[PDB]
RNA sequence: AGGACCGAACCGACUAAUGUUGAAAAAUUAGCGGAUGACUUGUGGCUGGGGGUGAAAGGCCAAUCAAACCGGGAGAUAGCU
RNA sequence: CACAGGUGGUCAGGUAGAGAAUACCAAGGCGCUUGAGAGAACUCGGGUGAAGGAACUAGGCAAAAUGGUGCCGUAACUUC
RNA sequence: AAUUCCUUGUCGGGUAAGUUCCGACCUGCACGAAUGGCGUAAUGAUGGCCAGGCUGUCUCCACCCGAGACUCAGUGAAAUU
RNA sequence: GAUGUCGGCUCAUCACAUCCUGGGGCUGAAGUAGGUCCCAAGGGUAUGGCUGUUCGCCAUUUAAAGUGGUACGCGAGCUGGGUUUAGAACGUCGUGAGACAGUUCGGUCCCUAUCUGCCGUGGGCGCUGGAGAACUGAGGGGGGCUGCUCCUAGUACGAGAGGACCGGAGUGGACGCAUCACUGGUGUUCGGGUUGUCAUGCCAAUGGCACUGCCCGGUAGCUAAAUGCGGAAGAGAUAAGUGCUGAAAGCAUCUAAGCACGAAACUUGCCCCGAGAUGAGUUCUCCCUGACCCUUUAAGGGUCCUGAAGGAACGUUGAAGACGACGACGUUGAUAGGCCGGGUGUGUAAGCGCAGCGAUGCGUUGAGCUAACCGGUACUAAUGAACCGUGAGGCUUAA
């Protein structure tokens, strides 16, 4: 239920090494506009393969 | 699946007659004992038909000596030589389980006159 | 064990999983485009496709089909009057799912769901 | 599909009205009993003044069951109750003459022939 | 003799004029083009690898690509490799249909069976259930005891315990030939084989028979 | 008529599951007993610790009871840890 | 503790109902202050289940089952 | 026997099989007459036994619907050492 | 300054002083059936009534219902009947308070797993230039049970009664793996019936809510009770045992030399895992074939050009899956949804007409609707890109 005794920062920075953030790869950038966004996603300004198909 | 419905409809029959639940049906069907091979006559009151082409059955129901006795035909078999149709009954729905439960005068089916 | 099944639950009874597809139909109807998250979108495509195929064949029996998988008048009016003629030339595909970024109080992924042709 | 503890209906005429299966004969740890295997079993209802009596131990053939035989070709038939015929302990012959209700081939077989021979049907 | 490589069509059922009716799997063996000879000098044993089935042009690889073009035969979607018994010869290029199941009798068939994930002990191992009542404290289907006190003081290695179930290699063997099509490219088994509907199996003939 | 019967409110607490670092220092759900009476309940008052009260279980007397709590004798005493 | 508990009295709509039970509603008021997915083991709360029917177990624990109105009929025993 | 050690006393009933139960017996270790004896209709969330019905209690578990479990974003304990 | 007790359930594991099955010596072994001893631990090895029971008695089985160890295995796995609290009562003892290895009724079982272990599943690096596959197989795990019937044969044996060895065939029980063609279960995502109530202005028709309201059926999937398969044969070396030849010891002797048999035990043969097998293996294929500077000269550092094979990431996803992972697919496209056709299920929709006073019935009509299924179809969504991965790969000796 509980330790019996207390494990070590080794320990510690061990089961804390699968932790990491993966960072994006790589963005996309529009053909029309060129924004920078994620890949399969519309931009900040509603753009999407060089579609303006958002409202604003 | 355009293998096995060639399979399938290579042994599918042809003349199997058309009924519907609630029909009296009388079925003849092979026995074998020792070397000889005869017809025996099941004669009975179809209570479910599954469809599902080459595999499809159908149970039909009997009072044979104070007891029921159900026998799901499989109605492609070659054990099941002929069928016909001796009674159209009036049912509503697919399935008539609820004669198990009913005997007698309750039981009976009003004839179909489409 | 989930080999060839159909449909998400969503975290919902099926009677609040009925009512919320009924809402969000009419809701897409109303409106042409509506940003929800990504897999109510996958699930209001079956919900939506479906009613504007039925609106295809202008008959009383399909009003009263629309209108019992709907109970809006206005949207049964709307697809029956609009989007049957404008898509009465396609086979399938009425809508369209773009991803469009995480909600910000729950990091969930975001979709705007569109009708093919909508011109808004 | 008999087991122990389940009450049989009796198709013969050796007295025994309603008899209840003890133990399922054949192998060590067998679960069920089909048509056509032997079982032991005691009286629970007997006719008064019957060849057997209430209460006695001896052995049965399961005639009919309501889970039914699978045919060759895949056919099911079922019965609306399960029933047996009495047998002699050593000698497993019947004890009654007549047989009541149909039965079924699977008692097709040397020992059987004699509940064949006068059963009704099949 | 060598096997073949082919795919689970599914079930259905032969009526014989007898009255019977024989549960079948339909496997669909293609031709099986030889792409490889192994040797015992130069590799160590005699086996011949081969391929069957069609794959798309761009995603064949380029090393595969020209493993398959050495042999001068179409890239199919795998390969797969028989051993051969001392007293018979293939070359590369040769193709193999289903008529080499002309003659025998009985069959053993190879596939990956059904996965079911994450299995209990109940269903994994058949372990019995213990009492839904009579004061059962959320101990319905644990797997119970698993070890004795102290003299041992571990678990052995071993154990039946919970994990993944299925989707794993497993042979039925002497599965009865019923019939054998050429020109369909058809080989009809008694009885159910590993793995789902469209899964590659390997059919060999019977090594116990 | 009834310390009558079935049964809500209300008063209780027989069984089971849950929960047991609880939603809760005694509860929740499903069932369960009484339910015009020796009933229940609000407001105020009285009985005080070798004392009270007790259809009596050593029960209850502010989550404390084979002798409450607070302060004192008091740094009791401890051949023991 | 923004805590599934406790807290006296008054008001008492419609339909069905003996009813202040119960179901659905009105007036009125709320969705309970983390959510999004997925749809493993196992746990908790439920639904259904072939054949058998207490063989379970310390024990029919728990579940299943019965259940309303009217008429008929109603045993041993009894302080009537 | 809420009382009997030997004791699962003996015989019978009920079960295929009954240390439990019911009835009779009497060698009452160690009943007994207001610390009441022996019966008793009715009452009982009372102990023991048997039967009809019913059933996932069980043979022997299967499938399904929801809440957790698992992953993602936010906040963020505990015993123990 | 706490190592929870008896019995039960779940899960087991070893020993062999063997219960069954195998091999054999003797037998007061004629045969069947036994007894006893020796070898043998591969597999198998009851269900109920009574009782808290372990035992035990009894009933009925089985090839057998083995004996022991494992904290009299197993409560951070379950239970709590028994023992071992507080209430109460009987017998007995005691003046009493009380007491009893007497009996009786009632009577709270906590823990979110850090480490070892174990069952599963991944990330990293390594394996010496990188990458994609296919393997060998060192090593490891699984599995190994058995009944009954018939033939040989009513033969051998036997006064009869009875009645085989060896060999062959079939058919079962328990156990295990796979699977969904069949028989079914389930199927709150499909269809229908019906109760009460609210609602959509009202009729008609539908919807919500009442355990999916209550029910009747039922697709795909999952599944057992369903149906396929399996335990082997064979080989090698042996145990007890049986021998052949054969001296020591002119004989005799299975043993000293030499030779031949011999069991479910051992090694293989059967299935699965398997090169982190750091002893890191083998085979096939693919890819990269540019210039300059620098100095502690080395398997050194740096700038520019180049960035291949492949991978990864992202997306549509799966009979794959807790998450990773694994498989399919991304316009050179059937990967998912939709759509069309079919199929299956339910069982003759609504509207309208006709008959009837009316409930309702008949016709249009086997109608309407129909999840996961089958065959098709680019309608929607799977993007031009970017990202990681380099630029011929050390020394020594030998041919
Ligand atoms: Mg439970």
């Amino acid at each position: 239920a509980v330790q019996q005794n207390k494990p070590t920062r080794s320990k510690r920075g061990m089961r804390r090494s699968h932790d990491a953030l993966t960072a994006v790869t790589s963005l996309s950038v529009d053909k029309t506009s060129g924004e920078k966004h994620l890949r399969h996603h519309i931009t900040a300004d509603g753009y999407y393969r060089g579609r303006k198909v958002i409202a604003k | 699946s355009n293998i096995i419905k060639q399979l399938e409809q290579e042994q599918m029959k042809q003349d199997v007659p058309s009924f519907r639940p609630g029909d009296t049906v009388e079925v003849k069907v092979w026995v074998v004992e020792g070397s000889k091979k005869r017809l025996q006559a099941f004669e009975g009151v179809v209570i479910a038909i599954r469809n599902r082409g080459l595999h499809s059955a159908f149970t039909v129901r009997k009072i044979s000596n104070g007891e029921g006795v159900e026998r799901v035909f499989q109605t492609h078999s070659p054990v099941v030589d002929s069928i016909s149709v001796k009674r159209r009954g009036a049912v509503r729905k697919a399935k008539l389980y609820y004669l198990r439960e009913r005997t007698g005068k309750a039981a009976r089916i009003k004839e179909r006159l489409n | 064990m989930r080999h060839r099944k159909s449909g998400r639950q969503l975290n919902r009874n099926s009677s609040h999983r009925q009512a919320m597809f009924r809402n969000m139909a009419g809701s897409l109807v109303r409106h042409e485009i509506i940003k929800t998250t990504l897999p109510k979108a996958k699930e209001l495509r079956r919900v939506v496709e479906p009613l504007i195929t039925l609106a295809k064949t202008d008959s009383v029996a399909n009003r009263r089909l629309a209108f019992a998988r709907t109970r809006d008048n206005e949207i049964v009016a709307k697809l029956f009057n609009e989007l049957g003629p404008r898509f009465a030339s396609r086979a399938g595909g009425y809508t369209r799912i773009l991803k469009c970024g995480f909600r910000a109080g729950d990091n969930a992924p975001m979709a705007y769901i569109e009708l093919v042709d909508r011109s808004e | 599909m008999i087991q122990e503890q389940t009450m049989l209906n009796v198709a013969d005429n050796s007295g025994a009205r309603r008899v209840m299966c003890i133990k399922v004969l054949g192998g060590s740890h067998r679960r069920y009993a089909g048509v056509g295997d032997i079982i032991k079993i005691t009286i629970k209802e007997a006719i008064p003044r019957g060849k057997v009596k209430k209460g006695d131990v001896l052995k049965a053939v399961v005639v009919r069951t309501k889970k039914g035989v699978r045919r060759p070709d895949g056919s099911v038939i079922r019965f609306d109750g399960n029933a047996c015929v009495l047998l002699n302990n050593n000698s497993e012959q019947p004890i009654g003459t007549r047989i009541f209700g149909p039965v079924t081939r699977e008692l097709r077989s040397e020992k059987f022939m004699k509940i064949i021979s006068l059963a009704p049907e099949v | 003799m060598i096997g073949l490589v082919g795919k689970k069509v599914g079930m259905t059922r032969i009526f014989t004029e007898d009255g019977v009716s024989i549960p079948v799997t339909v496997i669909e063996v293609e031709a099986n083009r030889v792409t490889q000879v192994k040797d015992l000098a130069n590799d160590g044993y005699r086996a011949i690898q081969v391929t069957t089935g069609a794959k798309k042009a761009n995603r064949v690889t380029k090393p595969e690509a020209g493993h398959f073009a050495k042999a001068g035969v179409e890239a199919g979607r795998g390969l797969w490799e028989f051993r051969l018994a001392e007293g018979e010869e293939f070359t590369v290029g040769q193709s193999i249909s289903v008529e080499l199941f002309a003659d025998v009798k009985k069959v053993d068939v190879t596939g990956t069976s059904k996965g079911k994930g994450f299995a209990g002990t109940v269903k994994r191992w058949n372990f019995r259930t213990q009492d839904a009542t009579h004061g059962n404290s959320l101990s319905h289907r644990v797997p119970g005891s698993i070890g004795q006190n102290q003299t041992p003081g571990k678990v052995f290695k071993g154990k039946k315990m919970a994990g993944q179930m299925g989707n794993e290699r497993v042979t039925v063997q002497s599965l009865d030939v019923v019939r054998v099509d050429a020109e369909r490219n058809l080989l009809l088994v008694k009885g159910a084989v590993p793995g789902a509907t469209g899964s590659d199996l390997i059919v060999k003939p019977a090594v116990k028979a």
